[PDB]
DNA sequence: GGGAGTAATCCCCTTGGCGGTTAAAACGCGGGGGACAGCGCGTACGTGCGTTTAAGCGGTGCTAGAGCTGTCTACGACCAATTGAGCGGCCTCGGCACCGGGATTCTCCAGGG
DNA sequence: CCCTGGAGAATCCCGGTGCCGAGGCCGCTCAATTGGTCGTAGACAGCTCTAGCACCGCTTAAACGCACGTACGCGCTGTCCCCCGCGTTTTAACCGCCAAGGGGATTACTCCC
């Protein structure tokens, strides 16, 4: 049981760093690109896919 | 492409998996599943047209054939286990019927 | 029904059993055994429901069937 | 139709209170229970039966009889506290 | 349909999805995930109770 | 036969089909009986010749 | 009642007289009607235990009947004390030979 | 610390009596540790049948009843 | 003046094919893992050995747990009875359900060296 | 050939949205132990009992090793059968459609108070 409650533990500090380098990976994406709302450029792509 | 599509079809290609690694992903895929496989409608069907012989207007309840199901679905994989371990204790990967009626007369049918 | 547990049913069962290949002439056999199971565990249930001539079976009826049967099953 | 859930919700708080249920584990819980004791009280009968007889002891040496030591101990470590906290 | 939404989670690669009357009611998990600003109901008279 | 829901059904079937779908007619042929008399008098003959 | 006098968790004054309408021998001593509620309790507290952890180690709050299975399957004494019972929603624990992979 | 002290030419002989052409010392030791687990096995039942027997002497009904539940 | 079967209404509730589908079961095969046949080998038991040896065989003198008895007291059946553990609608909110997002390594193909 | 890039992608865990679920709150509600007696039966002495412990000690028959010597599971090999995955095809339940009964009652009628 303790070696079951420390596997737990492991996989709880594993679970936690995969966390914070994901959560920095999209915090990092998420600030790296806005442009989808710009109303000039939608002119060429509408042309494009026109 | 069979017809109008996205441009230019036949993206699928010729991407056939020799098997080994597809039978260990599928087996392996299999292995966590734990709810029941086989089709519940077909099997209340058999035994309801296998019930009749002893009796008509019997009549049944869901948690009677999903007992049943159960029984049935939960006994049958320990048997594949034994087949399976009498099969690669001899050079036969593959199963036969030999290692099946050995497990047969190793676990006692009678 | 003979052809209840279909051909895919019987291979996927045996592919959740752990098993490297599976031959062609493997699930008659498997079928047949399986088949005298269910013929004698609905015989026992029919049994149970005429221990007082109930007319309708249910889980009771066959985990008595099971129970007895030496081939014990529980999640109830 | 006194069931074991408030027991069973209780034993839950005492080990792990955290921890919540699934809406068919407590039937599993119950059949466990009542099954274990019908089975025990079963053979604590059938090895009374030879001896004439016309408690604590004998549920104790049932217990002693089949069930492993390593529970066996504890069962009977818990049966005397029951039995001393009735008596007191 | 896995294919096609494999490239619509994130992106706005798309304004309209083109999608039947009995195809939603299989893949609600999916539709239900996305908030839709805009649906119409063509032939109303196929849904009435 | 209380139900009376479909009643009609094999009406509107006979109006528009014109039993040419209920029962068409066949390719006439005689019976094809096969014991035939002489099925077991083979054996006497030849036991008598 | 009976659980606050004998100081125990679960009633004993029902499985008492459970107990008294077995009737399983003419000598039935009575004084001990929280023993085998005793042993259950025990029981079920480890096996809750095991649960318990089973169901924290996949970051399952609630025990899913999987994790109960494992969690009675991974212990020698639980497997050895029972082990014919097939309990619903089953699935064996993982296994492989070391003929079947390198 | 006997246990170790069983005879293997009594199970050389006993191998010879059932057969078999080739009985090595590894088939020797693995049937007498097996044999020596089913007794420790039976046993255990049978001096827990005499400690709820009211006795402290080995009589053919401990052994009868641990038969029994057994089989 | 006022209430209950009868007539009537409610509101789906039945009824059975009946179109329109999207999930499964049953096809065919190039090759390709998988099973099976041959030959030697080597080692390790089957035995017929000369030689000790350890349970058998026969009887003994009791003796230490067992078989066994009154019996008499600790203790198993005893029914009032009441408030308490608890058993039942109910009703909310996040653990679980399911699917996309992207890095690590699993894994196989096209080269570099 | 080992090693490097190069891509499908399992898995991780996180989201992201929808829901149903343990238990508390209100209701009450069935029996456990008090309170005592009736009897009873199981251990406290008493007598005993009965073959087990261990002993005596030859005596065949297990212990027990060894050389001839060859039998076949397994090492390899060749020889070679049909499992398995990609692309197709044929059942299969399910959502509705349609319309004539379904059925307790109370609220007009008329017979009861």
């Amino acid at each position: 049981m303790e070696n079951t409650m420390k596997v737990y533990e492991k996989l709880s500090k594993a679970e936690k760093k995969r966390k914070i380098i994901q959560e920095r990976i999209r915090k990092h994406k998420e600030q790296e690109s806005q442009h989808m709302l710009t109303q000039e450029e939608r002119l060429r792509i509408a042309k494009e896919t026109e | 492409a069979r017809k109008s599509a996205p441009s230019t079809g036949g993206v699928k290609k010729p991407h056939r998996y020799k098997p080994g690694t597809v039978a260990l992903r599928e087996i392996r895929r299999f292995q966590k599943s734990t709810e029941l496989l086989i089709r519940k409608l077909p099997f209340q069907r058999l035994v309801r047209e296998i019930a009749q012989d002893f009796k008509t207007d019997l009549r049944f309840q869901s948690s009677a054939i999903g007992a049943l199901q159960e029984s049935v679905e939960a006994y049958l994989v320990s048997l594949f286990e034994d087949t399976n371990l009498a099969a690669i204790h001899a050079k036969r990967v593959t199963i036969m019927p030999k290692e099946i009626q050995l497990a047969r007369r190793l676990r006692g049918e009678r | 029904n003979i052809q209840g547990i279909t051909k895919p049913a019987i291979r996927r069962l045996a592919r959740r059993g752990g098993v490297k290949r599976i031959s062609g002439l493997i699930y008659e056999e498997v079928r047949a055994v399986l088949k005298s199971f269910l013929e004698s565990v609905i015989r026992d249930s029919v049994t149970y429901t005429e221990h007082a001539k109930r007319k309708t079976v249910t889980s009771l009826d066959v985990v008595y069937a099971l129970k007895r049967q030496g081939r014990t099953l529980y999640g109830f | 139709k006194e069931t074991y859930s408030s027991y069973i919700y209780k034993v839950l708080k005492q080990t792990h209170p955290d921890t919540g249920i699934s809406q068919k584990s407590m039937s599993i819980l119950n059949s466990f229970v009542n099954d274990i004791f019908e089975r025990i009280a079963t053979e604590a009968s059938k090895l009374a039966a030879y001896n004439k007889k016309s408690s604590a002891r004998e549920i104790q040496t049932a217990v002693r009889l089949i069930l492993p030591g390593e529970l066996a101990k504890h069962a009977v470590s818990e049966g005397t506290r029951a039995v001393t906290k009735y008596s007191s | 349909r896995k294919e096609k939404r494999k490239g619509w989670n994130k992106p706005d690669a798309f304004h309209v999805c083109i999608v039947s009357y009995q195809l939603v009611v299989q893949d609600q998990h999916s539709f239900k995930r996305k908030r839709w600003q805009y649906m119409v109901l063509d032939e109303a008279h196929n849904i009435k109770n | 036969n209380f139900m009376s829901i479909v009643n009609c059904l094999m009406q509107l079937r006979k109006v528009c089909n014109h039993p040419n779908l209920f029962e068409v007619r066949p390719i006439l042929t005689s019976f094809v009986l096969e014991h035939c008399v002489a099925s077991d008098y083979k054996d006497v003959e030849r036991t008598l010749l | 009642s009976r659980s606050a006098k004998a100081g125990l968790t679960f009633p004993v004054g029902r499985v008492h007289r459970l107990l008294r309408r077995g009737n399983y021998a003419q000598r039935i001593g009575s004084g001990a009607p929280v023993y085998l509620t005793a042993v259950l309790e025990y029981l079920a507290a480890e096996i809750l235990e095991l649960a318990g952890n089973a169901a924290r180690d996949n970051k399952k709050t609630r025990i899913i009947p999987r994790h109960l299975q494992l969690a009675i399957r991974n212990d020698d004494e639980l497997n050895k004390l029972l082990g014919n019972v097939t309990i619903a929603q089953g699935g064996v624990l993982p296994n492989i030979h070391q003929n079947l992979l390198p």
